[PDB]
């Protein structure tokens, strides 16, 4: 394992789908808030129904 | 453009990801987008424009 800052790991993972790195760094708070919100929907879905 | 920015403790370099090869940071290694204020964790450094010594001839 090689350490890397998670914001830079997500910039590499964006660069892996043909979206340029700056699209993440210029939107990092939005991308974090969309991810944190989406993990919240997973919890609530799994609490709601078996 | 490809690779990552890296510092040896005092200098700044750009390298490919999977093998350490330090290159002097330049406008052909990099691309601009927008002003400094937006990027979280940005740092100040020179970026060398390789044309300027050619024009200085
Ligand atoms: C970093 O790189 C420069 C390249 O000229 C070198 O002079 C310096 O000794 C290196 N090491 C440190 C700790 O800065
Ligand atoms: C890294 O996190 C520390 C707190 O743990 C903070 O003081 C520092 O400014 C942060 N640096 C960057 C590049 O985000
Ligand atoms: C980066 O450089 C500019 C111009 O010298 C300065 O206004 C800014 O405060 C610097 N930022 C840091 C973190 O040193």
């Amino acid at each position: 394992a090689l350490q890397i800052p998670f914001a830079m790991q997500m910039a590499y993972r964006f660069n892996g789908i043909g979206v340029t790195q700056n699209v993440l760094y210029e939107n990092q708070k939005l991308i974090a808030n969309q991810f944190n919100s989406a993990i919240g929907k997973i919890q609530d879905s799994l609490s709601s129904t078996a | 453009r490809e690779g990552v920015f890296v510092s040896n403790g005092t200098h700044w370099f750009v390298t490919q990801r999977n093998f350490y090869e330090p290159q002097i940071i330049t406008t052909d290694n990099t691309f601009v987008s927008g002003n400094c204020d937006v990027v979280i964790g940005i740092v100040n450094n020179t970026v060398y424009d390789p044309l300027q010594p050619e024009l200085d001839s």
